[PDB]
């Protein structure tokens, strides 16, 4: 069986242009566990990116949190790019300050 | 009951890329406290919570050996399962397992757990009686037969009723400042026009622990379950969680909507509305 | 504290 990941991009604390925060990309509800996630800044990959240890929910679907320290601005564009076997092309989700 | 201890173990085969990878993470409620990964440079059981750090050298050595042997056991189990399903040795497969105990406010056993899933489908599970098994298919029945014969349920039961409840009680005492503390959510409603005719009202819950929570919208006191968009509760990274619910309403009728929040860190459930 | 697992 194969389940495609649900993807959420958001910050640890409310976004304030100029104040340091944490950009989060949380992927869940997927199977199998192999997945590739990138946090993007104006199309470029961010190198200092960590993630939580592999785990899964009561229904057996996996979930992982990828995060990085960052400082929002009005011009900068942030996003999460995810690839999994259920996806033909990497999926790109743009950070929405209100979501 | 207010607490639970649980281990989430994953074993994945990868033909042509080494022995199956085995990882085991331990939790007390929504707080991770240990991890073991066979792919680490030097696999050992290691702390992921400050309160488990005080535990001695013998504790770490014993749990390290326990997980090294469990790595072998689950590798042999993956081999066996390939046989049970007549699968080729070319494909990749996943064997997951969850086990632990739940206790009440007083520390007494509410229920034990020990179940497995193969390639995302339920496979075998220890029943709530801690004495019998439920197998999902004829392959699982092979595992059931061997377990009944060796009297395995009796070993799992002794652990789930004794050792597991004793560890949970000890961990709850050692980490009482965080494990026994519930953080209520910070709440508010935002408003986003869509057109001259409609707008979205979104209701927020931030900074809560534990993750369990309920957000709902009502128009004129009637729940709008079918019309409400809910996102899955997500980790913030500071031990806390976040969540929101939204509803599209006609312009001018915003006051007919109210959001309701229930969380264990809240003395009484909340009701909020858009405050322009 | 963990427990010794059994082969399926």
């Amino acid at each position: 069986i194969q389940r495609t990941p649900k993807i959420q991009v958001y910050s640890r604390h409310p976004a304030e242009n100029g104040k340091s925060n944490f950009l989060n990309c949380y992927v869940s509800g997927f199977h199998p566990s192999d997945i590739e996630v990138d946090l993007l800044k104006n199309g470029e990959r961010i190198e200092k990116v960590e993630h939580s240890d592999l785990s899964f929910s009561k229904d057996w679907s996996f979930y992982l949190l990828y995060y990085t320290e960052f400082t929002p601005t009005e011009k900068d564009e942030y996003a999460c790019r995810v690839n999994h076997v259920t996806l033909s092309q990497p999926k790109i989700v743009k950070w929405d300050r209100d979501m | 009951g207010s607490h639970s201890m649980r281990y989430f173990d994953t074993a994945m085969s990868r033909p042509g890329r080494g022995e199956p990878r085995f990882i085991s993470v331990g939790y007390v409620d929504d707080t991770q406290f240990v991890r073991f990964d066979s792919d680490a440079a030097s696999p050992r059981e290691e702390p992921r919570a400050p309160w488990i750090e005080q535990e001695g050298p013998e504790y770490w050595d014993r749990n390290t050996q326990i997980f090294k042997t469990n790595t072998q056991t689950d590798r042999e189990s993956l081999r066996n399962l390939r046989g049970y399903y007549n699968q080729s040795e070319a494909g990749s497969h996943t064997l997951q397992s969850m086990y632990g105990c739940d206790v009440g406010p007083d520390g007494r056993l509410l229920r034990g757990h020990n179940q497995y899933a193969y390639d995302g489908k339920d496979y075998i599970a220890l029943n709530e009686d801690l004495r019998s098994w439920t197998a999902a298919d004829t392959a699982a029945q092979i595992t059931q037969r061997k377990w009944e014969a060796a009297r395995v349920a009796e070993q799992d039961r002794a652990y789930l009723e004794g050792t597991c409840v004793e560890w949970l009680r000890r961990y709850l005492e050692n980490g009482k400042d965080t494990l026994e503390r519930a953080d209520p959510p910070k709440t508010h409603v935002t408003h986003h026009p869509i057109s001259d005719h409609e707008a979205t009202l979104r209701c927020w819950a931030l900074g809560f622990y534990p993750a369990e929570i309920t957000l709902t919208w009502q128009r004129d006191g009637e729940d709008q379950t079918q019309d409400t968009e809910l996102v899955e509760t997500r980790p913030a990274g500071d031990r806390t969680f976040q969540k929101w619910a939204a509803v599209v309403v006609p312009s001018g009728e915003e006051q007919r909507y109210t959001c309701h929040v229930q969380h264990e860190g809240l003395p009484k459930p909340l009701t909020l509305r858009w405050e322009p | 504290g963990g427990r010794k697992k059994y082969k399926l």
